[PDB]
């Protein structure tokens, strides 16, 4: 009945804060270095980790994440490396969902990928190029293997499509928006549903995270974590510490 | 009858086509679809398009019996559907006129489009100049640096051109960047996509704008030969020219349909663009269709001496027709294509596009197979003025 | 059906009297083969089977009829006149020159000739001739000057892909004339098997009449089309004028329509006052040149003056004798258009209608815009768009600063 | 009435020889030097001199003569300089005709050129691009000013056109051209007693003697231009050899 991420957003709202949701791509700068970074997010205060599956044609990603995923693919990263990362995070006590474009999932086998994500301790899937309209197989696999399904909404979303995307989502809805567009989009979700809402808005600072925690249930950070890891692992730790404190404001 | 369902799926549960796009693009995709559904049955729109097809683009294109090829085709009778004579020099004008008229009917003031070596960019900039639309072409940085004159054509036509330096800097990445533009600028922008692929409505809409090739060809061949052909063939990149010529013949059970796709150095070599012969099913650029991809589903580098057939995907309507057994898809190498290019030059005085030469090479082999007196219609999708330098190098004339 | 011969010359090829325009100012050495082509053309021009053959190629191979397009977005720049473009830019090979070469190459096969020769400057007539020879299985030899050859590498390669032999003449000034000179002499030596395919409505008789007859189709189609779209005959029909094949071809059908103004536009280069021009009628005078009595650019002794134009096809110091006759008779006006006027029109046509014209054709567009201003709102002007501008993109891009340095 | 050149051929035929007919273009290598060369021809035994008017577009000029005429025109040569060369040749006791393409005559005035050429001592006109069919003004000028008119015939000339060209010629008829040349001369003899000159790229004593068996005049041009280019002594020596060649006994 309850979603897998339901308890995490309960714990956050009980402690007067939003959830810090941190994205990193598998295999950047290489596979072991990327797992050390994902484990260091759990140690540094991330509540949920988005494990990125590098894709050769990531249309919704900007050049910070795209160049990292290109480097990861040049280094020979494989989809299976993403499931090993999900296991390393779970064993370290963290809470992991996967963000992936749909073709790698189709190529794996949808049912097979969901089974194997579940067996790794993975709690859900974020699906930026899968809409509920094409999600028949995914809905079946999601129920079967008890994974959350985080669909995206946008500022342009029609009233009818927003309600349906929200109704098809479990765990949280990703309000993607990359001044007042983000909080209005969050308001439009709240008017039809009490499902948690995460907001990505190119956050790079403590102050930016605090502003988003005032209305959104989750603060999603991606690009800035990748930029930090490029400088070094201690820069990632320090930046994650600043964001973990931002969400408590 | 041959149309997809309302979600854009061909063949029901196989689920070819569809919409594999983010939610961010769906407002404008529903808008284009509603607009297209409205204008396809509007007499004013079809009249406008027919008037432009006739007086501006030069339709109908002729069907030409290439009698001097016959001896090189087992004495079969090769008829060339001459899309090479259209304004701009290829079938692409059919597509961009339809989409640009739609853009203006929708109230959009800006049109974007992708291009490889320049053909679809030039075609799109042509239709935007005609209709007063603002035009921005996206082109991979590897292509802009070696296609300066096509960039200049586009600029002379009033279009802006953006060199795309992201990803692998070629066609697929130009399409990815045009996609990102359209996500941000959908209020005022229309994406004029250049083949029968992409999410619903693009495969259906592009095909409908290209159907005229087949409708004319079917009439002209009954007129000239006295009967339906034994085969109709075409080269296949994304699939627009092939589907255009094939469509009117789909319910003629004695007409063989053969799509010829680029095999580069050979299918066995890993340097090809043979999407059906060597690819596999997946979601790419908004559609579930065939795709050149590795084991994890990552897109791989395509290779052909032809730039127009260099696209690693293929349209979902073709995937459905392959599954149903209606159309056969066969590989043609660089060597076979260039031999046919030269032969069409020496025998008929027609310089084909290298894309189109794949179809001619395929027709020569089919002629030998079918034998004397067989009637083969070939879509001569473009002229080869753009390929004179490539062909001259191949044959050692420079 | 073979059309009436009311505007034709006498049997010596003279327009306007027994010693008027045209004729044959050629050596006795060429006369046997000239008489042979003249008799062959007399026989075949009235042959229904020849005209069926030519029409069948015109239709299925070359793509005729070409359309007539109302360029509504040019109207504002032409004093709100209505500019209709006769679209020879859509012909196979991209110009009106295909109409001529198909006719003459058919005629060569009728005469029993196995081999065709021609010459070319920039290369357009060489490609057209090589195209027609490949189609009809004729051996083709194109004569081109070494200066033209080395600066037109792609057109040379086009001709070779088409199966033609290109002969780079490496003697004298290595330009158009040394090529011609060698062609003329090839013809004489191999006359029993060789036909000479001349590229414009000029030369000795029968060439001005024959070439014009193979281009009459343009004006014939256009006369029908404009009455369909405009509802009436045009106020004017205009065209660019090199040697004059495309202009005479569109003009002819309108000759006996007394309300229709006929205007030929010629290349003024940097300006008629600069001595870097090809404004044959504007600055030239009557004389014998390249086989005919016509107008040419000539000095006080009668030596031919080098012409100049940004366009290759208009860069010719002479003009066909039928145009000389029509000028003397007051039926057609001929006016100068500069490089700049033409290039402005080129760019304008690209931006407004999405048609990239040949720079030759842009002189006609440029002149059509001025005539629209003179004639005014609602006037109907048919313009021959003799070719497409793909060959001219590099020249234009340089002009408009689109390449840089 | 008899032709202007009739008495030269009468005199040659009585001495069992052909007339030597020598071509040089006015203004090659410059004007004074060409006049000195033409004079030297008269002194070295040329019976008739062909004075060439350089023309920008000469159809019937071989490479040697074309380069030479191009050079003459580059040096500023004028049609009036050809008239002055005619006077110099008349002054030196020579006999001159002018060889010219038709446009310079048209530009000058056809009657005007005939009058001024006649006044200068000129005996006739060779017209390589004027055929009888366009010669009406020229026949009238030719009769008025007592100038000979030398049209060309060729190996390919039809019977009808040959007879018309011979009938329209006065003085001699130029047979321009294996055995093609004596066959052509034979065809002229069959319809007319008019003297026939033969041009054949003659460059030696032996070639002149071959032609003198069957023809009344031996025309030499290219070899004189080639010799002059070397110098005036070479031209004198060669003309001396050609004069010996035309003499049979
Ligand atoms: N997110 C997401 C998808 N990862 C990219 C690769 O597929 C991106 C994408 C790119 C292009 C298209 C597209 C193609 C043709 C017409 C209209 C379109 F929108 C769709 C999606
Ligand atoms: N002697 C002499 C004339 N001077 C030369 C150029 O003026 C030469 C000439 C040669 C050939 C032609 C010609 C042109 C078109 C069709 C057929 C032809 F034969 C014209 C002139």
């Amino acid at each position: 009945e309850a979603s897998r991420l339901g308890p995490v957003f309960d714990s956050c709202r009980a402690n007067n804060r939003a959830a810090l949701i941190g994205y990193l791509p598998t295999g950047y700068p290489d596979v072991p270095a990327s797992v050390a970074a994902m484990t260091a997010l759990v140690e540094s205060g991330c509540d949920i980790i988005e494990v990125g599956v590098p894709y050769s044609d990531p249309g919704m990603d900007g050049p910070t994440i795209a160049r990292a995923t290109e480097a990861a693919l040049r280094g020979g990263v494989r989809v299976r490396d993403t499931l090993a990362a999900v296991e390393a995070i779970s064993i370290a006590g963290g809470r992991a969902v996967v963000m992936t474009y749909w073709n790698p999932v189709l190529r794996y086998g949808v049912d097979a990928f969901a089974r194997d994500l579940a067996a790794a301790g993975g709690l859900g899937l974020i699906t930026p190029d899968l809409i509920p309209d094409e999600a028949q197989q995914w809905l079946a696999a999601s129920e079967e293997h008890r994974l959350d399904r985080i669909f995206l909404v946008a500022p342009s979303s029609t009233p009818e499509r927003l309600a349906a995307t929200v109704e098809a989502s479990r765990g949280f809805v990703y309000a993607a928006s990359t001044s007042q567009a983000a909080p209005e989009l969050v308001g439009r979700v709240k008017a039809v549903s009490d499902i948690p809402v995460g907001v990505g808005l190119g956050v790079r600072s403590r102050a930016q995270a605090a502003q988003i925690a005032q209305y959104a249930d989750g603060v999603i950070v991606g690009s800035a974590l990748v930029t930090a890891l490029t400088e070094g692992l201690p820069r990632l730790r320090a930046l994650t510490g600043e964001l973990a404190a931002g969400v408590r404001l | 009858s041959h149309d997809p369902d309302s979600g854009g799926h061909f063949g029901g549960p196989s689920g070819w086509g569809g919409r594999y796009v983010p939610e961010a693009l769906m407002a404008v995709i529903e808008e284009v679809t509603a607009a297209y559904q409205k204008e396809r049955v509007s007499q004013d729109f079809l009249d406008d398009l027919d008037r432009l097809q006739a007086n501006y683009a030069g339709r109908p294109s002729p069907l030409y019996e290439a009698t001097r090829l016959s001896q090189h085709a087992g004495s079969a009778r090769i008829f060339l559907k001459r899309e090479d004579l259209n304004h701009t020099g290829s079938h692409k004008i059919n597509n961009v006129l339809g989409q640009a008229l739609l853009a203006r009917r929708m109230g959009k003031t800006r049109v974007i489009a992708e291009t490889g070596a320049g053909q679809h960019g030039v075609a799109t900039a042509t239709a935007c100049a005609l209709l007063g639309l603002d035009c921005v072409i996206y082109m991979g940085g590897i292509d802009t640096a070696r296609q300066a004159l096509n960039v200049a054509r586009m600029r002379l036509l009033g279009a802006e051109v953006v060199a795309v330096q992201t990803g692998s800097k070629t066609l697929k990445d130009a399409i990815n960047e045009a996609f990102r533009d359209w996500v941000a600028n959908a209020d005022n922008t229309y994406y004029c996509f250049g083949t029968a692929a992409g999410p619903h409505p693009f495969p259906t809409m592009v095909r409908d704008f290209q159907r005229i090739i087949g409708m004319e060809a079917r009439v002209q061949i009954q007129g000239q030969a006295g009967r339906l052909p034994d085969a109709v063939v075409a080269c296949v990149g994304g699939g627009s020219n092939a589907i255009g010529i094939f469509h009117a013949f789909l319910d003629d059970p004695g007409v063989r349909l053969v799509g010829f796709e680029a095999a580069g150095d050979g299918v066995e070599t890993g340097r090809h663009a043979a999407t059906f012969t060597a690819g596999s099913p997946g979601a790419f650029h908004g559609s579930f269709s065939y795709l050149l991809q590795d084991e994890d589903g990552q897109t791989i580098e395509s290779h052909s001496i032809s730039a127009g057939l260099d696209y690693p995907g293929v349209g979902p309507e073709h995937a459905w027709l392959k599954e149903a057994g209606r159309v056969d898809y066969r590989p043609i190498t660089d060597s076979e294509a260039m031999d046919a290019f030269g032969l069409l030059c020496r025998m008929e005085g027609i310089i084909p596009a290298i894309e189109s030469a794949h179809a001619v090479a395929g027709a020569l082999k089919l002629g030998v197979e079918l034998g004397r007196g067989a009637v083969i219609v070939v879509n001569l999708s473009g002229r080869g003025d753009k390929d004179v330098e490539t062909a001259a190098k191949w044959f050692g004339l420079l």
